[PDB]
């Protein structure tokens, strides 16, 4: 027999999964700043250019985080 | 309830009686570290640090007579029970611990308060002390659990693999005479290789686990030993 | 050589090359069991424990014992 | 400890020592019990028990 | 005509330890400090020695693993077991660490930190900075940068203590 | 008996799983930049060729993230 | 009693799981380029040669992700 | 009471889980090539010899993925 | 679970910080400030996940 | 009330989960070969011995994969 | 499960601390304080996960 | 599963300890004190994970 | 699954042991003992997982 079911609470589960992807983003930030400090110690003269590149790495990695976060919020309210 | 049974060592007891009615040198010991605790000369200990040698040797002999010979098919590890191993480890570990505690030297426990004065006593040092006093009992439990489960798992795996080997060997050997004989030959060679590998692995792990069972107890003993310097 | 995990022990040489070269070999004094001695097969000429009892004969004896163990009930079954 | 002892070079030498004679007899038993099982348990006239579905260990232990 | 090798005159050979040998717990390190082919310390027993190599700082204590370090212009510290600290300043060279308990620091120039002066460094730094702008070519700029870096390291060492 | 069932909210679950695929993508990008800082510190004169390769790696890694994101949105609208 | 059930929506869940495989692929690609920058700064004379190998590694690593993506399409369109 | 149930769409979940194993394979390949680039910059003269071993690892690493890929088809088409 | 990576990421920053400080102890202040910067950025993602958790908890 | 249920499609899930164990094996092999390349460049005079040791490690890892694969086929068929 | 990324993060900090100490032991008194600071932050993240583990476990 | 992170974190500390001592064997005591400090701090998180397990298994 | 974080942790310790022996080979004994200590502690955690595993399996 044909049965159509609509579970309202499932949208919560999908939202939580989308939040997990943030871990791959948050850890990625630490990696960039984990090696930025070493680079500064290695070549202190480039404390500026390295910092700008690290910020760029944060931007690209952060942008991926927001893309995942958008899915998280869309399913939370829909 | 009183159950009357017998250990599976009667033949081995007979062999020991037959072959050791006369003296013989022993030079290879599974756990040799129980005989050499001090490596720097002029260091000596007033505590009975060599009391564990006899128990270590007897335990090694007993566990070897059981575990190593258990590889032979249908041989039974009569002592294989979780709580029985718990009783054994409890006896040994708690006996040594009560030997140290009966000494009535409280300063011996000063090292339990991990760290230095520069760390908060109540919120840092004391918590770590609690955790370490817990870790002692956890070490006892871990020793007994490891000894039990290594044996149980290894023998389960051996039984399963032997069942598979019997099944394929008995009910699929006719393929030797058929056109798909190559597949059966490949499978049979693979099974023989796995059989040999499993036996070697079990033989090595049986002896390694006894090394570690005795090493845990010796480590417990060493954690409370203090050596004086000769002058 | 090896037979499964059993390896044949080998005697370490004790004589130097100079001393060794001066040794005169006289196999006439050697026992009949060990003549033309070969380290890779020292027991080739060793006498049999039982005359006429070959290794294959013992292997077949074991196979026959196994066959009996498996087939005796098929010919002389017994009730429970 | 596997230090020494008589080691036959090949099959033909297993008869040069009583212990290895017993060993080869045991190996013969071990390896020959398998063909016997093949013949016995793959026989044409072997028949499954009609009442095999009446009871089984699977229901008992379950 | 068997030309005596120049090294043969120097009987103070290096004591290298075999890998399999048993361990020994050492309490002192034999330091051998050399400047422009002139040693200041002859196998002196010390508690530890701090040396600033290219990658970073290194605190060498007895039993340190065998290693080769390419030093950079920087201070060098030697702490004796008595509790006395002696500080030099080096402009470059190499440091050889042996697992046997020896450390040979052969530098092109090793001078006491006290012998250096602050005002002299400051004026020299200013002159190099002025000359950097008027650098003839890329090579001159790099040379001035090298000189500036050395001066900055000297000033930093002096200001530290 | 024949039974046909159609569960609605499952598409939220599948979409959330695809979001997790961005965790490695975010981490991978951070790794590239982290190594970039060290490489720049080691060889400060190559601040452009290394930057170009880092951009190339990000583009390839982003493409993988985009591949997953297409499934994430597509299931969310199915 | 015998009951046969046919759920439609499960294909979304399986599809999302396949996307997770891209997390490793995306990270693996980042690892290659991360080493590439270190290798280039350690021997710039071989930058062109190293770049060729990195592309080869990316092509091989990317190929695996496509296998997972193909399964997603198979289940997503079936 | 005895109840026998046959759910038809569960093979999607099994297929997706099997595909997840490819993440380890992809990461392993990236590690192999990442080390290859570093190794080549250290001993360029032996670049060819290193490349052959790297391919050997790929051959021995991709094979494992095929087994996981094989299980996907055995369940996807059954 | 998103916090697992965030907490681990902080450890990486404070792990490399010790190594960087030993090599260049003169730059502890500048390195320390950057470490705090990284911690704040990672914590931002942590709050994003925390916000979602609380919203789905009291909803 | 006592209810006994027999789901015929749950072995797919178990098979897929077992297949996930290969992710560790694949990565483990990649680590072995990554170190092999690094070691070969460091001490190329010992390539054969290192190659033999790498093969030994690979065989041990492959055996674990067979253990994991053993639980997969059993569940898939049984 | 979030604690998995916290306990591991703490171990990473201490692992780098030992290497940092083995390089510049004279700076141990300074590095140790920074190591404690990192533990004070990663542990704080664990509390948030623990809080949720308790609110749901008692609600 | 939280024990997976704790178990790995402990091994990481000892992994650094081994190399840390090989670099400076003379400090096999100072380094050892910090290592077991780490084991206790990491094991502390494991107690919460076990406590939740026992607080739900017996509930 | 907690055993996954244990087996890897053990591999990490022995992986570092070989390097430490390669760097300070004479010190093999102290490194070996500390490796056993680390292995013991890591195994203890894994067993706690087994304790729960067997408790639930027989419950
Ligand atoms: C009601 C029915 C009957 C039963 C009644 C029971 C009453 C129970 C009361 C309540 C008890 C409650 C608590 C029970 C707890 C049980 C726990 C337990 O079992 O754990 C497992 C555990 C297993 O231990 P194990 O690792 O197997 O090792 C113990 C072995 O004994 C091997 O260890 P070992 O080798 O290290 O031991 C040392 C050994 C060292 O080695 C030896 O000495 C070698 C010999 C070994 C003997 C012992 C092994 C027995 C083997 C199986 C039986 C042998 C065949 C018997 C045939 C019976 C036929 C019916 O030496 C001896 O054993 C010394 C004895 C030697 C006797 C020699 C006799 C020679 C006679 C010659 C006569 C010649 C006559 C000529 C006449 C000519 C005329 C013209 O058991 C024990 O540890 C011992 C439990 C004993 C508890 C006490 C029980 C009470 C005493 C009962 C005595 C009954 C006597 C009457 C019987 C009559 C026939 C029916
Ligand atoms: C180097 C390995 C060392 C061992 C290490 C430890 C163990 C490791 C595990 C693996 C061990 C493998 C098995 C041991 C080797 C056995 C074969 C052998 O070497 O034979 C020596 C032996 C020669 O050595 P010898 O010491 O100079 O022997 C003196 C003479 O043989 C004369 O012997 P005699 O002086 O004792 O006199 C006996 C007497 C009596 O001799 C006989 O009885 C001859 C045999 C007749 C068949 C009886 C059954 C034989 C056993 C088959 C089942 C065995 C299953 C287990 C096999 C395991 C293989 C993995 O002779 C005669 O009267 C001559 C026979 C004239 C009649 C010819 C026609 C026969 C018709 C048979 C009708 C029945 C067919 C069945 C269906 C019937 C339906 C109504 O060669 C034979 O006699 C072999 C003939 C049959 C070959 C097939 C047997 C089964 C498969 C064996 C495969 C072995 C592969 C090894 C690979 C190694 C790679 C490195
Ligand atoms: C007036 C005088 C009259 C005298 C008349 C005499 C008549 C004699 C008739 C023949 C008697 C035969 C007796 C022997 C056979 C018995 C068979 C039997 O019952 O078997 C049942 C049993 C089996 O009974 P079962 O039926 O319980 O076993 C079946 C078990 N399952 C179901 C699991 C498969 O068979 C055996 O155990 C056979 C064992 C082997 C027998 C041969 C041994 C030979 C020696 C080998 C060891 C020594 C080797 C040394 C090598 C090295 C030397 C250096
Ligand atoms: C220090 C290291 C020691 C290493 C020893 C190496 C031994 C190598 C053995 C080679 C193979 C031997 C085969 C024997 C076959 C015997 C007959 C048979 O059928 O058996 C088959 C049996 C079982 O084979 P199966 O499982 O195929 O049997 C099939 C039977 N059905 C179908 C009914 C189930 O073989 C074995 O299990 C043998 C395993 C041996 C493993 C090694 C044991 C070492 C520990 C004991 C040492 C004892 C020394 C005592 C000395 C005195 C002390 C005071
Ligand atoms: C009176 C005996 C005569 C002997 C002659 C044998 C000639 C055989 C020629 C063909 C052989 C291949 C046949 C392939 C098909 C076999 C199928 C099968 O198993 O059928 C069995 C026949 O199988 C057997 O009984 C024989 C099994 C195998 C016997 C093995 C003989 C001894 C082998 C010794 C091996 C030792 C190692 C040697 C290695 C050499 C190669 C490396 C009969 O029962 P079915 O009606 O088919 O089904 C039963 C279901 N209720």
């Amino acid at each position: 027999s044909t049965v159509a079911i609509s579970v309202q609470g499932l949208h919560y589960v999908g939202t939580g999964l989308a939040a997990i992807a943030l871990a791959g983003v948050g850890l990625g930030i630490g990696t960039i700043f984990g090696n930025l400090l070493v680079a500064c110690a290695r070549q202190p003269n480039l404390t500026k250019m390295l910092f700008n590149y690290a910020i760029l790495g944060f931007a690209l990695t952060e942008a991926i985080g927001l893309f995942a976060l958008m899915l998280a919020f869309l399913m939370l309210f829909s | 309830m009183f159950l009357f049974f017998f250990c599976d060592l009667f033949w081995l007891r007979l062999l020991l009686c037959m072959y050791y009615c006369v003296w013989s040198r022993l030079c290879f010991i599974v756990y040799f570290n129980c005989l050499m605790l001090i490596f720097d000369f002029l260091l000596f200990c007033l505590f009975d640090l060599y009391l564990f040698v006899g128990l270590c040797l007897f335990l090694l002999l007993w566990f070897m007579l059981f575990n190593l010979y258990s590889l032979i098919l249908y041989y039974c590890i009569t002592y294989l029970n979780l709580y029985l191993l718990f009783c054994i480890v409890f006896l040994l570990y708690i006996a040594f611990l009560f030997l140290f505690c009966f000494l009535c030297d409280f300063f011996l426990f000063n090292n339990l308060l991990v760290g230095d004065s520069f760390m908060d006593v109540f919120f840092i040092r004391f918590l770590l002390c609690f955790l370490e006093c817990f870790s002692l009992l956890c070490r006892c439990l871990s020793t007994f659990l490891r000894l039990f489960c290594n044996l149980l798992s290894s023998h389960f795996l051996l039984l399963m693999f032997f069942d598979f080997f019997y099944f394929i060997f008995v009910f699929f050997f006719y393929g030797v005479f058929c056109y798909w004989f190559i597949l059966f030959i490949f499978v049979f060679c693979f099974c023989l290789l796995f059989y040999v590998f499993l036996y070697l692995l079990d033989l090595f792990a049986a002896i390694l686990q006894l090394f570690i069972f005795c090493n845990m107890i010796l480590q417990l003993i060493m954690d409370f030993l203090l050596f004086l310097l000769f002058v | 050589y090896n037979m499964l995990v059993f390896r044949d022990p080998k005697r370490r040489p004790q004589l130097s090359e100079e001393e060794r070269a001066k040794v005169v070999v006289n196999q006439a004094e050697w026992p009949e069991e060990f003549k033309d001695f070969d380290p890779d097969d020292p027991y080739k000429n060793s006498p049999e424990i039982i005359k006429g009892m070959s290794s294959w004969n013992l292997f077949l004896w074991g196979v026959e014992c196994a066959f009996i163990y498996q087939f005796y009930e098929l010919v002389f079954p017994k009730s429970i | 400890m596997l230090l020494g002892g008589f080691v036959p070079r090949r099959f033909s030498q297993f008869n040069r020592d009583p212990c290895w004679m017993f060993f080869i007899f045991s190996v013969g038993f071990w390896l020959g019990e398998y063909p016997a099982m093949m013949i016995k348990y793959n026989a044409r006239d072997l028949v499954y028990d009609p009442h095999r579905y009446v009871w089984s260990h699977h229901d008992d232990h379950h | 005509h068997d030309l005596p090798e120049g090294f043969e005159f120097m009987e103070h050979k290096v004591v290298n330890k075999d890998i399999h040998a048993p361990h020994e717990n050492l309490e002192t390190l034999r330091l051998t400090l050399t400047r422009q082919d002139e040693f200041l310390l002859r196998e002196e027993p010390v508690k530890c020695v701090t040396v600033t190599g290219t990658n970073g700082e290194y605190g060498i204590y007895p039993g340190h693993a065998y290693k080769i370090v390419q030093l950079n212009p920087s201070p060098l510290t030697v702490e004796y077991t008595d509790g006395t600290t002696k500080k030099y300043f080096v402009s470059g060279g190499f440091a050889h660490i042996n697992n046997e308990g020896s450390c040979d620091v052969n530098t092109v120039e090793c001078t006491l930190l006290d012998d250096l002066d602050l005002a002299i460094a400051e004026k020299e730094l200013a002159a190099q900075q002025a000359a950097l702008g008027s650098a003839k070519d890329d090579k001159a700029k790099s040379v001035v940068e090298i000189r500036i870096s050395v001066i900055e390291a000297v000033i930093a060492a002096l200001k530290h203590h």
